RNA sequence: UGUUGGAACAAUGUAGGUAAGGGAAGUCGGCAAGCCGGAUCCGUAACUUCGGGAUAAGGAUUGGCUCUAAGGGCUGGGUCGGUCGUCGGCCGGCGCCUAGCAGCCGACUUAGAACUGGUGCGGACCAGGGGAAUCCGACUGUUUAAUUAAAACAAAGCAU
RNA sequence: UACCUGGUUGAUCCUGCCAGUAGCAUAUGCUUGUCUCAAAGAUUAAGCCAUGCAUGUCUAAGUACGCACGGCCGGUACAGUGAAACUGCGAAUGGCUCAUUAAAUCAGUUAUGGUUCCUUUGGUCGCUCGCUCCUCUCCCACUUGGAUAACUGUGGUAAUUCUAGAGCUAAUACAUGCCGACGGGCGCUGACCCCCUUCGCGGGGGGGAUGCGUGCAUUUAUCAGAUCAAAACCAACCCGGUCA
RNA sequence: GUGGCGGCGACGACCCAUUCGAACGUCUGCCCUAUCAACUUUCGAUGGUAGUCGCCGUGCCUACCAUGGUGACCACGGGUGACGGGGAAUCAGGGUUCGAUUCCGGAGAGGGAGCCUGAGAAACGGCUACCACAUCCAAGGAAGGCAGCAGGCGCGCAAAUU
RNA sequence: UUAGAGUGUUCAAAGCAGGCCCGAGCCGCCUGGAUACCGCAGCUAGGAAUAAUGGAAUAGGACCGCGGUUCUAUUUUGUUG
RNA sequence: CGCUACUACCGAUUGGAUGGUUUAGUGAGGCCCUCGGAUCGGCCCCGCCGGGGUCGGCCCACGGCCCUGGCGGAGCGCUGAGAAGACGGUCGAACUUGACUAUCUAGAGGAAGUAAAAGUCGUAACAAGGUUUCCGUAGGUGAACCUGCGGAAGGAUCAUUA
């Protein structure tokens, strides 16, 4: 019933616009597809001119990216922490564009431990001995052992991101519109904008 | 009001179709082919009035369906197939071939041409359109998306296509020293060398033209269509050679031939 | 406060602030490199919009708005609500019956480049067309045009 | 428990309550009791001495439990070397709490949101029935202690 | 065809209107013999509706056992007409009237670098590439599933373009899905192996078994996208021709 | 007893195009009224950041801030016995009046609202309710929209043959 | 639609029609359906009288002069780095 | 001012009739969502045959392993399709009552204006209209009007000799 009209509100000149037609099909709205965290449930919508839309109601995995290493992976969301539009959209655990979530760090850590072969998690020394020692060392007559040494240096992750990997969660904005496309895809947070976003979470409570 | 339109009334239809007022109410509505309404010529009106081979729609209905009409090499089967600039059409049963270019007033004059000129045609481009896989693409007046052209093809040019496989041969670039014929607008159907193109960033780029008769005019870049190199047109032109004559001058020609052929 | 005002994080999308990977000689250098696209039609991109630190979403030279179609002028009158100004625009309408003109005026809102303090009121400006920036914000400001008939150098 | 107790539970009382349907039909008369009753948010007429009328009339909300946002105080400014007992008085040298940030405390408040209840929610108590007119007196005030609280006296104003 | 007359006064001049004069659109009276064109339920009631028509669709090129005709033709299927009926397209075009509507609609002018578009016309449509079962078909691709319709057969209510229950049947309807495209190709990991040369560590220079991903759109992120005028350093020794 | 064979009908994908248009915009243009001089609002009234919805651009909608837009060059509110325009009557030069009317654009099917199918309806010779007027009835229920062509009713100064 | 050109609808109102040449022998010819007008607003380009409006007054135009900081590369032995 | 007709007005009824816009309450219906599970098909735990391979079997009666057409009992046990219906949201016609506004109307009694024919009382104005006329303001009188204060001449003097 809702319409995205421009003829139901006053002019700039304070006057009132008497309409000259009843509500029209080619300008229409539908209730919000306010998608939460849960089992993957994406339900269909048909729109004008075909090109049927896919709208999401409950999502858990998304194609979040790590911008400082040109790598991206599928990753299981586990939280929602901060939305600049509403406050009542962080209690509800909703999901919308530019909604700061906590993604699972498992694929990225695993990838890091396989790319540069430098450990990124150690609290109990539980695991992670066999693979890392092997790969850095010789395996095809001294060729590879050179190129991993090039990567031993310049392996960068800030303590702003180092502590998150130790903790298993990565702050990550969403940059894909879950309501209309359905995919909860975005980027991980790092650098200064991580720093700015970190303080807001620290002292949001007021 | 609720969707497409499917009834074109009388002389509300384009004026160059050369129609009446007391043939009822409606006019044939072209089938949305390779040209706009306001540039095309329905194939039906080319068989009742311009040619006067037939009498009614029916006698036209049975001709086009008997598969004698040939447009652009492959036969058509709709009564109202839009025609357009530089389109070749052939009649194999009687043996003629028409060219259908604009007159000096704009009427799509009947123009019989030789089978040699019935092979190719001249088509302007609209955008060089390099697409997926690094593949260069073109578009022409009649919506021929030609892949893989000569890279020198840039804009406003004229191509020559064999009318069996497209495959442009013998292109001519847009330059400021070449013949060009104006299509569309009040200046419809004059011929002359360009001699100028005064640019206007953000609006219609006005192109002046000087004629071989010494006269001059100007149009916008869209209405320009190049039909040859130098002062040589690739195509023969009808009587008058597309050179506009004032109504005073056209009056003289009418009076002289009077009582001299009938 | 006194520097920026925001709830979300504002940045130029095209630029990627987090290219910072090398420690080597300097961890940080000439940082968050600038993005700017010049409009055509000869309008000179102000030096403020090149070396500036501000971030804007609809700035003609440092945003995504696409100026086209209509270019007009005006006389600025108000320096009210942030990031847009209100310009009177005087012109004459001709009455057919009499052989005489009749003055009118129509004043409209236009966005601004937030580069700018030092845009006084009552001064001419050249304004260009744009996509419908807001309910009543269509035209956008391209370059201001009056400082000589004013105070000290 | 106001100068006494015990047993029962009749009428008439005295003092409290409720009652199906109609709602002043009762009566000299709406006498008596009965509705409205606090607060927040909207809305407010005829008249007028322009101050009032006005809480005019007329609406909506009110519980719990879980949150959200906003409204404040006190303290602050450097490695370095020697002297003096990188911490400090001193020196010299630096910092320049430089955009105003950082840490510790502190009272009750106001606005919004989610959920829940047999839709109950100023839950006892405290707490206005309204509207349209007429007569009289301007008003606030006073009086017939022990039947008359008024339209009676006073009253500022006016005038002899 | 840039036009004026009667009227205040005993008479005159003028301001001024009243009345005249012609066209025009509707009504109306009287009258009307021919022909050629031609308006016609707008004004008030965007008030009311009996009655009948105003939206159907077939080509060699989606379905064919009505038995409704007709094949001669019963044989290892389907003459051919063919009404029904499933499917696709059509009803969103035409016609009516002006109740709304005062920068609203609409006219002239422009951008849609800010979107969608059945159909007509042009383009591509060797998409990826990697399993073959138990002791005997992994799997159909030289064809993979069941379902309703008309049709037959029982009915229901007073009634309608109302439908239920039972038995078969097809696809260009709803679904399922395959060597072939036989990737030699390509990029990342990449057992290694080989030489020059460093005792050696080392560096250069080589070719590579294994395994993963494969421009067909959607979604997100990152990269480069020009270099317009020039000569030397330390320093990799590299593309090269001159004697050395 | 096998492998290759052209012409076509139908078909779906879209950086795609081309056409058919459709939709929100840009600048200027409207009749009478001051016995309409101040209008607009947290409930979007002008704007900013972020975002759901939309086919997209935008207060379109929600949150959080900012306090703003128009108006004597006539806003605002009212009236029209006003659909707009191409045009029409009248005329020396200016003009005054009229435009429902067959072309272009808009709105509608008794008043409103909602929605399925479809690329394109908020379609009504499509459905869903409500309201008023209503047609069959076994009293249990069913169906409709002549501001389409003819017709009749009522209306009238006034308008055709089922 | 207004104007207007060409044309004998018997004239005209109209309409965009029609005229030859012969039994027909060509296996037909010649042509028509134009032009002006269409403010105001927008685009374009010559004219610069009249009318707005501008410029160095507490310094501003001119001289490719000789100096600093700060950076963006083209390409020379280093093909690339 | 016993003198009628018409036009409009104020007016107690704190009046009536119609629209039109709205606050508030109730809110049928479609749509989105969270549930839902009448019913309809496939799977697997079972038995038996025939089809082919198979141990015991020379092949077979029948059995063990696999696959298949068919036969039946049972877990309805795991899975796809799914209507009726509901909590909630959204849009929201309509009804009931308030406010606002508009045009039209009945109303005792009062007071205007116009036309009436040959009415009664007067004579105010036009001649120095017999008090010179008129303007402003104020009081009074049956009525035109009279008077007081200041003006104008549209006055009956364009002027009156130191």
């Amino acid at each position: 019933g809702i319409s995205r009209d421009n003829w139901h509100k006053r002019r700039k000149t304070g006057g009132k616009r008497k309409p000259y037609h009843k509500k029209r099909k080619y300008e229409l709205g539908r209730p919000a597809a306010n998608t939460k965290i849960g089992p993957r449930r994406i339900h269909t919508v048909r729109v004008r001119g075909g090109n049927k839309k896919y709208r999401a109601l409950r999502l858990d995995v998304g194609n979040f990216s790590w911008g400082s290493e040109c790598c991206t992976r599928k990753t299981r969301i586990i939280d929602v922490v901060y939305n600049a539009s509403n406050n009542e959209l962080v209690r509800t655990k909703t999901l919308v564009k530019n909604c700061i979530v906590l993604i699972d760090s498992t694929p990225y850590r695993q990838w890091y431990e396989s790319h540069y072969a430098l450990p990124l998690g150690r609290k109990k020394g539980a695991k992670l001995t066999p693979e890392e020692e092997e790969i850095l060392n010789k395996k095809r007559s001294k060729k590879i052992q050179k190129k991993y040494d090039e990567r031993k240096k310049n392996a960068k992750i800030s303590s702003l991101l180092e502590e998150q990997f130790q903790q298993g969660k990565l702050l990550a904005c969403i940059a894909s519109r879950p309501g209309q496309c359905g995919r909860a895809d975005g980027y991980v947070l790092e650098g200064k904008e991580l720093e700015f976003y970190l303080r807001k979470i620290k002292a949001r409570k007021g | 009001a609720r969707g497409p339109k499917k009834h074109l009334k009388r002389v509300a239809a384009p004026k160059h179709w050369m129609l009446d007022k007391l043939t009822s109410v409606f006019a044939p509505r072209p089938s949305t082919g390779p040209h706009k309404l306001r540039e095309c010529l329905p194939l039906i009106i080319f068989l009742r009035n311009k040619l006067k081979y037939a009498l009614t729609g029916d006698e036209v209905k049975k001709i086009c369906m008997q598969r004698f009409i040939k447009i652009d090499g492959k036969v058509r089967a709709d009564i109202t197939y839009p025609a357009g600039f530089m389109d070749v059409i052939s009649i194999d049963k009687t043996g003629e071939n028409f060219r259908l270019i604009y007159d000096t007033k704009g009427r799509f004059a009947v123009h019989r041409i030789t089978p040699e000129e019935a092979k190719y045609k001249l088509c302007k481009v609209r955008k060089i359109f390099v697409g997926t896989k690094g593949i260069p693409h073109l578009v022409t007046h009649d919506a021929r998306t030609i892949r893989y052209p000569d890279p020198l093809i840039k804009m406003n040019d004229t191509i020559q296509i064999d009318l069996e496989t497209g495959k442009i041969t013998d292109f001519i670039k847009f330059d400021t020293g070449n013949l060009c014929m104006v299509t569309g607008g009040a200046n419809l159907g004059r011929i002359g060398v360009i001699t100028n193109r005064e640019r206007h960033p953000g609006s219609f780029d006005v192109v002046h033209v000087k004629d071989a008769n010494g006269n001059s005019f100007a149009t916008r870049l869209s209405n320009i269509f190049v039909i040859g190199k130098g002062n040589k047109p690739w195509i023969s032109l009808p009587r008058g050679k597309g050179i506009r004559l004032t109504i005073a001058e056209e009056r003289d020609k009418r009076l002289a031939a009077k009582q001299s052929s009938g | 406060a006194d520097i920026q005002t925001e709830r979300a994080y504002q940045k130029q999308p095209t630029i990627f602030q987090n290219k910072k990977r090398v420690l080597l000689g300097e961890t940080g250098k000439e940082k968050l490199p600038r993005y700017y696209k010049n409009i055509g039609l000869g309008f000179k991109t102000p030096k403020e919009a090149i070396e500036g630190t501000y971030i804007d979403k609809k700035c003609p030279f440092t945003g995504n708005v696409s100026i086209r179609g209509r270019i007009l002028s005006g006389v600025v009158t108000k320096m009210k609500m942030q990031r847009t100004i209100v310009i009177r625009r005087d012109y004459l309408h001709y009455i057919r019956k009499y052989n005489r003109f009749e003055k009118r005026h129509k004043n409209m809102s236009v966005h601004l480049s937030p580069c700018f303090r030092d845009v006084q009121i009552g001064d001419i400006v050249t304004v260009g067309e744009c996509r419908p920036l807001s309910k009543t914000v269509r035209f956008n400001v391209l370059k201001v045009t009056k400082a000589a008939g004013t105070k000290k150098q």
